[PDB]
């Protein structure tokens, strides 16, 4: 299974222009028809363009202005250029490949369902400078503990109990913009109250764009 | 010695497609990789052979087919496909060895008032076979009753014209298609690409 | 250029339930129609292509029909992991167009929240914020009601609820609301307390503690 993985800034300034990469393993750029797909936060699926790389490009006609396609056959890659952009492009970009073709060569008149996705990544276009989060305790049958998560921008930031060991009864709640204009979220995970004082839980938070990482232990209080 | 692709792709008129035309291509050399390197298409594929890689080997012949169609249509210039086009004007087999390239040709086949001299074949008794070209303009019995000539109640003359104005959605502007069917038969191999 | 429209946009069902969601083109587009599914924070996954080819790794519940205009994706007996959007796509012709999502949300047995309540941690305070927390874990249905008490005064002003997406295998959603308030406000009173309404619960649930008492 071909594997597809976005990378590029998560934050981008109005009237700049937003470039991301898609790194393809497990199979060749050269066998397959490549897109771009966006899908603004709580909103559907929007098409931004086509590659093959005889160079041939189909792109929205929505954004055909400020859209560029290319592929790099030597490092495996395509990318994605969209040109002085706005809030309207915030958004999770994914890389697609399409359904494997039963020729060589392109058809503007044959379309193919995409079968293999990125993970995606979140653009943000906003004035605003990366800040890296602050990280608080949450302290205590059942005990719920977590870590409250604030003042970060942008998204995303990810959450993870004793490196990934504890993933059982974690909720991790989607972050609110606050009038500031960072964001906060809370992950939060429920333990037997008989497992306090012997057992370490660690919240794991990393912030990619800050380059922000904390352990923090949480203990009863 | 070069084949002569320039009169298959840059001729002024193109058949009609019940009427395709078919050229037969021998003793030349052809570059098939400079033929692809034009950004004109908006279709371009090969089956069984690859058109980047298309230099390398001979063949006994290459039959380069030619004919005008709706934009809509491409599509059905496939192995496999179904509709009008495929079904009762140019079928090409499952097994398909050759390259399909189409391009927009609304510049050359429409004008003012709309271009009706491109045809297809609307009716007929049963498919076409791969590669078989049907030319009869007899009238098609639709109905139990029959005909002896003449238009009427389930009796239609069978060709029909494509309407190409200018102003036409894409599906429905012409497009110019060029097959190209590469063959060996167990005897001299005579079209080859410089190597 | 061929608009694509789902329906419905957002439906509960239970699990066993068999569910239809249909899928109309503006024009004709034949067999060529692809359907997605789209968990939270995931990628879309290709669950049908040529409106009624099975993806190899979709389970057999999944199954699509149609042609033409109008196009069904079935699922035969629903699952709890079978919360998503779904989405419908045209391989017709350029542009690649989607329809808006259909929201698919499993219904289950009433389940009442455990509420817990955390004050704000030294370092905060130091910090001269105080963020005071109140979960409502495992609960069904979504709807809720959260009400924050300060020395038995309704505090309404600066709080704010998350709710997570549905769980995938018990079909419970969890809330957070966040009370913050400055040091020198949090330092003006003694008790806090959320007040919990759901269906599940017979009286609202207060949970509370005494500001400075370890
Ligand atoms: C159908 O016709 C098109 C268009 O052809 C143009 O009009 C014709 C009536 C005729 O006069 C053509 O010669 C003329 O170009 C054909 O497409 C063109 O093909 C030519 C010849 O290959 C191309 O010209 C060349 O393109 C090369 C790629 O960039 C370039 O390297 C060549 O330069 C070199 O060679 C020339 C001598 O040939 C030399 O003078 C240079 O200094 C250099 O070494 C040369 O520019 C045109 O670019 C093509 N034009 C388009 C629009 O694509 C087409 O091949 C023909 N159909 C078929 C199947 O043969
Ligand atoms: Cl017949
Ligand atoms: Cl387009």
């Amino acid at each position: 299974q071909v594997q597809l993985q976005e990378s590029g800034p998560g934050l981008v300034k109005p009237s700049e222009t937003l470039s991301l990469t898609c790194t393809v393993s497990g199979g060749s750029i050269s066998s397959y028809h490549w897109n771009w797909i966006r899908q603004p936060p709580g909103k559907g699926l929007e098409w931004i363009g086509y590659i093959y790389y005889s160079g041939n490009t189909n792109y929205n006609p929505s954004l055909k202005s400020r859209v560029s396609i290319s592929t790099d056959t030597s490092k495996n890659q395509f990318s994605l250029k969209l040109s002085s952009v706005t809030a309207a492009d915030t958004a999770v970009y994914y890389c697609v490949r399409e359904m494997r073709r039963g020729y060589s060569g392109y058809d503007y008149w044959d379309l193919y369902a995409f079968d293999i996705w990125g993970q995606g990544t979140m653009v943000t276009v906003s004035s605003a400078s990366t800040k890296g989060p602050s990280v608080f305790p949450l302290a205590p049958g059942t005990a719920a503990l977590g870590c409250l998560v604030k003042d970060y921008f942008p998204e995303p930031v990810t959450v993870s109990w004793n490196s990934g060991a504890l993933t059982s009864g974690v909720h991790t709640f989607p972050a609110v913009l606050q009038s500031s204009g960072l964001y906060s979220l809370s992950s939060v995970v429920t333990v037997p109250s008989s497992s306090l004082g012997t057992q370490t839980y660690i919240c794991n938070v990393n912030h990619k764009p800050s380059n922000t990482k904390v352990d923090k232990k949480v203990e009863p209080k | 010695n070069l084949c002569p692709f320039g009169e298959v792709f840059n001729a002024t008129r193109f058949a009609s497609v019940y009427a395709w035309n078919r050229k037969r291509i021998s003793n030349c050399v052809a570059d098939y990789s400079v033929l692809y390197n034009s950004a004109s298409f908006s279709t371009f594929k090969c089956y069984g052979v690859s058109p980047t890689k298309l230099n390398d080997l001979c063949f006994t012949n290459v039959y380069a087919d030619s004919f005008v169609i709706r934009g809509d249509e491409v599509r059905q210039i496939a192995p496999g496909q179904t509709g009008k086009i495929a079904d009762y004007n140019y079928k090409l087999p499952d097994d398909f060895t050759g390259c399909v390239i189409a391009w927009n040709s609304n510049n050359l086949d429409s004008k003012v008032g709309g271009n009706y001299n491109y045809l297809y074949r609307l009716f007929r008794k049963s498919n076409l076979k791969p590669f078989e070209r049907d030319i009869s303009t007899e009238i098609y019995q639709a109905g139990s009753t029959p005909c002896n000539g003449v238009e009427g109640f389930n009796c239609y003359f069978p060709l029909q014209s494509y309407g190409f104005q200018p102003t036409n959605g894409v599906g429905y502007q012409p497009y110019r298609v060029v097959v190209l069917s590469f063959e060996l038969l167990h005897a001299p191999a005579t079209v080859c690409g410089p190597k | 250029d061929i608009q694509l429209t789902q329906s419905p946009s957002f439906l509960s069902a239970s699990v066993g339930d068999r569910v239809t969601i249909t899928c109309r083109a503006s024009q004709g587009i034949s067999s060529y129609l692809a359907w997605y599914q789209q968990k939270p924070g995931k990628a879309p996954n290709l669950l049908i292509y040529a409106a009624s080819t099975l993806q190899s790794g979709v389970p057999s519940r999944f199954s699509g029909s149609g042609s033409g205009t109008e196009f069904t994706l079935t699922i035969s007996s629903l699952q709890p992991e079978d919360f998503a959007t779904y989405y419908c796509q045209q391989l017709n012709s350029y542009p690649h167009t989607f329809g808006q999502g259909t929201k698919l949300e499993i219904k289950r047995t009433v389940a009442a929240p455990s509420v817990f309540i955390f004050p704000p941690s030294d370092e905060q305070l130091k910090s001269g914020t105080a963020s005071v927390v109140c979960l409502l874990n495992n609960f069904y249905p979504r709807e809720a009601k959260v009400q924050w008490k300060v020395d038995n005064a309704l505090q309404s002003g600066n709080s704010q609820e998350s709710v997570t997406e549905q769980d995938s295998k018990d079909s419970t959603y969890s809330l957070s609301s966040t009370l913050t308030l400055s040091k020198a406000d949090y330092e003006k009173h003694k008790v806090y307390a959320c007040e919990v309404t759901h269906q599940g619960l017979s009286s609202p649930v207060t949970k509370s503690f005494n500001r400075g008492e370890c």
